[PDB]
């Protein structure tokens, strides 16, 4: 097998059992890991479903290939403990994730200048007796913060709402977007869902600013 | 679609879909067409301007005869082109001689065949490589033909294109034989197909069937009892479809191996299972299912509410089935099984015997009889036929076409006209075949394998001669070792000799040993067919009346045998030994030998213990048995048994044509002098082998027979005669043998060996790969290691052992199916399989040889009881050999005042003829009036014996 | 055992070819010019070839550079869907395939005039989509188009094809139903000469047919390069007659 | 473990010969029961540098 890693025996095996609107919620932390220069705490919890996540920023580094005129953003999602998603489930999160940030980031401020965004989706419950798509809005903010914390020139406090299986990411206060994801979903329900991530939006971001402004 | 090739040729790709494992597996090939396909046949001018040589270089033969049979105009001329059915359902009908010579095999009906059945695959395999000057069979490759091929028509079924190929096939061959006048008949079975051509569809073809072509023969009579085939009391079940077998298999849900009919009880069978310990019996003549004992079938167990004290879903049946293996725990309630589809049928050629009850006397016309067979196990087949009256006191040949539904008993064919009943050139005939006997002469391809000199050959005296090395250029490792002095001991009605000595004595101290078997090694290889004749025939068989041979009649009896003065090739081994028998060295080499006599038995001794032919070749024979003693004392004192039984020989007396002499075989010194000598070979070039080959070469390996195999010997030698065997040793065991022996019987010395001799372990056959080194233990013969190497002959073994010894001097690359274990384990069970067939029949030539003995020539004679049983006892003639149980009541009259024993073994009682009270004991000595006559439900000449 | 049937006693193959014949036996030039400046397609029989060449072109790092001649890349793809049964993992790194990539190197080191390209780069594509045994000698006559398909310096033709044995008997172009079946043995055969480039033997062979064996692909091997000059020549023709 | 599991011994035939993959019996872990560990808990050390 792998003879770079501690894996057990072969034969064994893991153990096995059987059978026998509402609110979203937040505790947003900062400035916990001293090797970085932006960190993030994420707690969530919402009727069924209980998530943390770590965002760890790792910039500027030097960039050994060559000449750039701007930044380059570099992101990592991992597996934390319990849920396991899929590994090509995770890089198109990864896509989706760096679209807007290249609406975000002064990349002209830091030339020849590196990015590592580090995600760690460490634990989560879903207790409830598209499951990566119900994650999505709470990354953005999660780097938001850890990227204020490095201080890192950012046009806005963008952030992403969600109305069932849809991912909405706004700016302007909501008067524009910035990025976009549907899953499945109704047809034609896109009127209302501008609205319900629009006001997480107006909630997550007033939620954000106490954050740190209180800080 | 199709595409063509720059030189007219054409490709196309035949696609389909492999179901194996019930998968959906596409597999796509590409096909060619040639244009240079050829007619193989004499009156044709133009398919031999195409012919065009192999990679060996050689244009083939073209065998068809202008002349067939030529039969009743519009007939003509005319050759026969078949349906895979005819041949499915009449493949013997083939095989006759009297008629069929001319038969094109067409690729799609060679194809069928091959997808039906493969030993049947092998007989047209067979047959058209073996055709001759009288019958000539080819293969058309007719869809290699370009001219033949045809498609896939739309809206089509395989069947459809398959009929109209050959009809497409036939279509050709016509008009190719149109300038010759030779026509061409297509026998079919298939009522449609004999419905499209009576319209005469498209060509004006010679459909006819079977029956349509053979009511046309000038001889038909003789062959239409070997055209294949209410009668209902109940109706018999049917057996599972494929899917439902294969959908039983993975599930645990069906089980196969091999089940046995009983004798005794014709109705009742257990099989084997992987699965299951104990014999599963099988109870219930639905439940049997019409398949016959032995075959590979497919069972089911049966619910609890089946099963014996001594559901829809499969979720049921296997929980079920774990309560069976508890129920095998048990032993007081154990399951029932019955048969619910048949793996293989185990069918062949059949050989019995007609029921007076089935034929009619005045009727002349066909009539249904069955036949009693050979096998007591299987029944009787209805025979729809004519000449019955003929045949009724003569035997027959069949073969088994069908079980349809209703019959009870099965539809099958009267095959081969074989003779006279109890006649003893007959009774010598299926006497081979059912003890499974080769015994057809060498055929046409078989000849072509033989030197090219005949009887007029010599070995070159110059062994350095360019020519000679341009013959053999391994003839380096050939020397010349025609200056010994060579005599061997051989039977007086053998010219298959096999042994050649030599014993001289050099001046070091000791004696020179060298002994030469036969180098047949140098013109049998791997690619001769005549050396996978040594394989098919196995062995040669040794008879009274006569000895079928494995190899050619030239071959084995002359240019290898080693007669005297004739230059033969050999193999030479030297040995040197103390006067204590202990070996200093071996020397393994071939060599070119010339020698004095072949003795018999008797001139042999009539120059060993005579002391007056005393030159030094017999000085070189008194060296031998003057060791041999050590090299008997040792084998035996290394832990071995050495048992007598005299196998008797009948000696038909010479002026006479059936036999009424018993005589018996008698074993005189010389015997002991070679044996020891090549057992002796069985093992010094054997631990010469091993240490060459440990894991390909062919040994024999001989078990212990445990306590359990002479305890019940022990309960007659105890309760009875107060004694027991050892079974510690078999030195220890033959030495509590060699004191159960009683004085005033010094024969019963020899009465336990006979008798020992039927639980004594089956020695066999195999590559030493197969096990390990104590496995490889002769047990009776108290050695380690073990071979065959002395008889080449009789001994297919024994030449293999050669092969593998070329090597192990450095003569010969050893060849590569001599290294396969998977090739040596289809070898070494068959091989054992051979010998199992030959002394069944070797006993059988004394049967019928003493079954002719006592049909007339009656004596109140000396009998031994060997089994005291409640039905009766068995006696035993030690004169004769021939066992016969005297029923009880035929025993003794008054059976209620009968009293069986069972601890003591006796059947104490009064008699028929007298009336005091008769202990009847084991192993005394009676009168017993002796007789035979042939039992006529079994066509057995039974051993009438009857006491006195 | 088998259940089939290897070589008849009359002659035949399994299609019915005799021992010394080939399958259908097509190549193509200039079959992506959009893509680059070499790309041939080879079709024998089912074994089917994609063959793509890039180059003499500027590497992508100057560690992997020479002042002296041209380097050669292989990069083979096997398709999990080149056989009949669907291969589960990736051969990207797999050591059996790694061992080409060495061979066609080896075998190309000597054609091509290595040191009039100097600082350069070629890198020869593969795409393994039909295969139908005898895989070997399938992709050295691939190679041999798409070099001549940019027309890069050279000294000859090389042609390739397995051979099989049957017990005593060759079978040029044998197939994957035969290459199961017994021995076999690929040669990589240059021009018209009897020197080679590729020699590879998996299969047990008794040493004393293989003289004759290796007698036998000679006239396969020279009626391979011969199908390959006209096939070129008549594309050759094409061009200049409608070019002009 | 099931009382009786369903998946039970199998043959596997052999080029002539068989023999039986013993019956598979898969553990399972039960839902809700569940025992402490034992621990020999006078040799639980701590660490430091």
């Amino acid at each position: 097998q792998d003879r770079r890693r501690l894996l057990g025996p072969a034969a064994a095996k893991p153990m096995a059992f059987s059978n026998t609107e509402s609110e979203q919620e937040l505790s947003l932390h900062t400035g916990f890991i001293e090797n970085c220069n932006g960190s993030a705490l994420v707690e969530a919890r919402s009727l069924g479903h209980q998530t943390s996540l770590i965002s760890a920023v790792y910039g500027p580094r030097s960039i050994r290939g060559s000449f750039t005129s701007q930044g380059t953003i570099s992101i990592q999602l991992k597996n934390g403990l319990l849920e396991k998603y899929n590994t090509n489930e995770l890089k198109e999160v990864s896509s989706f994730l760096m679209g807007i940030f290249n609406s975000v980031v002064n990349l002209s401020r830091y030339p020849k200048s590196g990015i590592d965004i580090f995600v760690y989706l460490t634990y989560d419950k879903d207790l409830t007796n598209s499951q990566i798509s119900s994650l999505i809005p709470h990354c953005i903010t999660s780097i938001t913060l850890a990227l204020a914390d490095a201080g890192i020139e950012l046009v806005d406090m963008a952030g992403a709402g969600e109305a069932n299986g849809t991912v909405v990411s706004f700016i302007k206060n909501g008067e524009e977007i910035v990025g976009f994801w549907k899953d499945d979903g109704d047809d034609e329900d896109l009127l209302e869902c501008l609205d319900r991530c629009k006001e997480q939006y107006n909630r997550y971001r007033d939620l954000m600013i106490s954050c740190l402004m209180n800080q | 679609r199709r595409k063509r090739l720059a030189d007219g040729l054409s490709v196309t790709q035949k696609v389909f879909v492999r179901s194996r494992n019930g998968g959906a597996t596409k597999i796509v090939r590409e096909h060619y067409l040639r244009s240079d396909i050829p007619c193989l046949s004499r009156s044709c001018t133009k398919c031999p301007q195409i012919v065009v040589p192999d990679a060996q270089n050689e244009l083939p033969k073209f065998i068809l005869s202008d002349s067939p049979l030529e039969l009743s105009a519009p007939i003509g001329k005319h050759y026969v082109v078949l349906d895979t059915n005819v041949v499915l359902q009449a493949i013997d009908l083939l095989e006759n001689p009297n008629c069929f010579f001319d038969v094109i095999v067409p690729q799609i009906v060679l194809d069928e065949v091959r997808n039906k059945s493969y030993p049947v695959y092998t007989r047209l395999r067979t047959l058209c490589r073996d055709s001759d000057d009288h019958k000539r069979f080819i293969v058309f490759h007719n869809e290699f033909s370009e001219h033949t091929f045809v498609e896939r028509l739309p809206n089509e079924t395989i069947n459809d294109r398959n009929n109209r190929a050959i009809r497409k096939t036939c279509q050709w061959y016509s008009e190719h034989l149109k300038p010759y006048d030779i026509n061409v008949v297509l026998v079919t079975n298939d009522r449609l197909n004999r419905e499209a051509a009576t319209k005469e569809v498209e060509s004006n073809i010679i459909t006819k069937s079977l029956v349509q072509y053979i009511e046309l023969l000038p001889n038909a009579d003789d062959i239409r009892d070997s055209i294949p085939q209410t009668f209902s009391d109940f109706t018999f079940p049917e057996y599972y479809s494929t899917a439902r077998v294969m959908g039983g298999l993975k599930n645990g849900v069906l089980y196969q191996g091999n089940i046995q009919i009983s004798e005794y009880n014709f109705l009742e069978g257990s099989v084997s299972l992987p699965r299951f310990s104990k014999p599963v019996l099988i109870v219930g003549q639905k439940n049997l299912n019409r398949a016959f004992n032995g075959d590979q079938v497919i069972v089911e167990l049966l619910p609890q509410s089946e099963w014996k004290a001594p559901v829809i879903s499969d979720k049921q049946r296997r929980l079920l089935a774990k309560d069976a293996m508890i129920a095998q725990r048990s032993k007081k309630i154990q399951p029932t099984a019955k048969v619910v589809y048949i793996q293989r049928r185990s069918w062949r050629q059949y050989v019995g015997q007609l029921a007076p009850s089935s034929v009619d006397p005045q009727s002349s016309s066909t009539q249904n009889v069955f036949v009693i067979l050979m096998d007591k196990c299987l029944p009787k087949v209805r025979i729809r036929t004519r000449r019955a009256a003929e045949l009724l006191d003569k035997r027959i040949v069949i073969s088994i076409d069908s079980w349809p539904t209703t019959h009870k008993y099965p539809l099958g064919h009267f095959v081969r006209d074989l003779g006279t009943i109890e006649s003893a050139q007959a009774e010598t005939e299926a006497l081979l075949l059912e003890h499974d006997v080769e015994y057809r002469p060498f055929s046409k391809k078989v000849l072509e394998c033989l030197p090219a000199e005949g009887h007029d050959w010599k070995a070159p005296t110059k062994l350095d001669d360019p020519e000679a090395v341009s013959k053999d250029p391994l003839l380096t490792k050939r020397k010349d070792l025609r200056d010994k002095l060579i005599c061997s001991i051989d039977p007086p009605g053998c010219v298959d000799i096999n042994d050649a000595l030599h014993a001289k004595k050099l001046p070091n101290g000791n004696w020179e040993v060298g002994v030469h078997i036969a180098d047949v090694t140098h013109f049998v290889k791997p690619g001769t067919a005549l050396d996978a004749e040594g394989a098919a025939r196995g062995t040669s068989v040794y008879l009274v009346d006569k000895r079928i041979d494995m190899l050619p009649m030239l071959l084995g009896t002359d240019l290898c045998s080693l007669k005297p003065y004739v230059d033969r090739f050999a193999f030479s081994v030297i040995w040197e030994l103390d006067d204590s028998a202990n070996i200093v060295n071996v020397n393994f080499m071939k060599s070119v030998i010339r020698s004095r006599e072949a003795f018999s038995y008797e001139q042999a001794q009539l120059r060993i213990d005579d002391k007056t032919q005393n030159d030094e070749l017999t000085m070189g024979m008194r060296a031998l048995l003057k060791l041999s003693v050590k090299l008997k004392q040792k084998r035996l004192e290394a832990g071995a048994l050495n048992l007598a039984s005299p196998e008797v020989k009948v000696h038909m007396d010479s002026e006479t044509s059936d036999p009424n002499e018993v005589e018996i075989k008698k074993l005189l010194a010389t015997n002991s002098l070679v044996e020891e000598f090549m057992l002796l070979a069985n093992i010094s070039v054997a631990r010469k082998i091993y240490d060459a080959f440990p894991q390909t070469a062919m040994l024999r390996r001989h078990a212990a027979p445990p306590s359990t195999n002479f305890e019940i010997l022990n309960e007659m030698l105890n309760t009875r005669k107060n004694m027991s065997i050892s079974l510690e040793s078999s030195k220890a065991l033959a030495d509590s043998l060699d004191r159960c022996v009683d004085p005033e019987d010094p024969y019963f010395n020899t009465l336990v060996r006979i008798m020992s001799t039927r639980c004594m372990m089956a020695a066999q056959y195999f590559y030493s790969g197969a096990y390990s080194y104590p496995d490889f233990r002769h047990y009776g013969l108290a050695v380690d290691i073990y071979t065959h190497f002395t008889s080449p002959i009789r001994r297919y073994c024994d030449v293999v052992a050669h092969r593998q010894l070329a090597g192990a001097i450095g003569y010969e690359p050893l060849s590569l199916t001599h290294r396969d274990k998977n090739k040596m384990d289809m070898i070494c069970r068959n091989i054992n399989r051979k010998h199992r067939n030959a002394q069944f029949a070797g006993r059988a030539s004394i049967e019928y040889y003493v079954g002719q003995v006592m049909r007339n020539n009656e004596s109140t004679e000396t009998g031994y009881v060997i089994k005291v049983f409640n039905n009766g006892i068995v006696v035993l003639v030690p004169k004769f050999g021939v066992e016969g149980l005297i029923r009880l009541d035929n025993l003794t009259e008054d059976p209620n005042s009968a009293a069986f024993d069972e601890v003591e073994y006796k059947l104490t009682f009064v008699p028929t003829n007298s009336d005091k009270p008769r202990d009847v004991y084991v192993f005394d000595k009676v009168e017993v009036q002796v007789r035979s006559v042939m039992d006529p439900i079994t066509s057995k000449r039974k051993a009438e014996l009857l006491l006195k | 055992m088998s259940r089939l049937e290897i070589y008849s006693p009359e002659g035949l193959r399994l299609d019915g070819r005799r021992w010394n014949e080939l399958r259908r036996f097509e190549s193509s030039i200039n079959t992506h010019p959009h893509a680059a400046d070499g790309s041939s397609y080879m079709e024998q029989g089912n074994n089917k070839i994609i063959t793509l060449v890039k180059g003499p072109k500027e590497p992508r790092l100057k560690s992997q550079m020479d002042t002296s001649k041209a380097l050669l890349n292989v990069s083979v793809n096997i398709t999990k869907f080149s056989k009949f049964e669907r291969s589960k993992s990736s051969h990207k790194n797999e050591r059996r395939v790694l061992e080409i990539q060495t061979s066609l190197v080896r075998m190309f080191e000597k054609n091509v005039m290595l040191n009039i390209y100097p600082r350069t780069v070629i890198d020869i594509e593969i795409h393994v989509l039909e295969q139908d045994g005898g895989i070997m000698g399938s992709l050295i006559n691939g190679i041999t188009l798409a070099l001549i398909d940019a027309g890069i310096s050279m000294f000859d033709y090389i042609s390739g094809i397995s051979v099989g044995l049957y017990d005593t008997t060759p079978l040029l172009d044998t197939n994957s139903l035969e290459e199961n079946a017994m021995s076999t043995v690929t040669l990589g055969v240059v021009g018209k000469s009897e020197k080679l480039s590729l020699l590879l033997v998996e299969d047990k062979i008794p040493l004393d047919r293989l003289e004759n064996v290796l007698a036998i692909g000679i006239a396969g091997a020279h009626r391979v390069r011969d199908l390959m000059d006209e096939e070129l020549r008549k594309h050759a023709q094409k061009r200049v007659s409608n070019a002009s | 473990i099931d009382e009786r599991a369903s998946d039970l011994r199998m043959t596997i035939r052999t080029r002539g010969r068989s023999a039986t993959i013993r019956e598979t019996y898969e553990i399972i872990c039960d839902q809700t029961k569940s025992v402490p560990l034992m621990i020999n808990a006078k040799n639980i050390a701590f660490a430091s540098n």
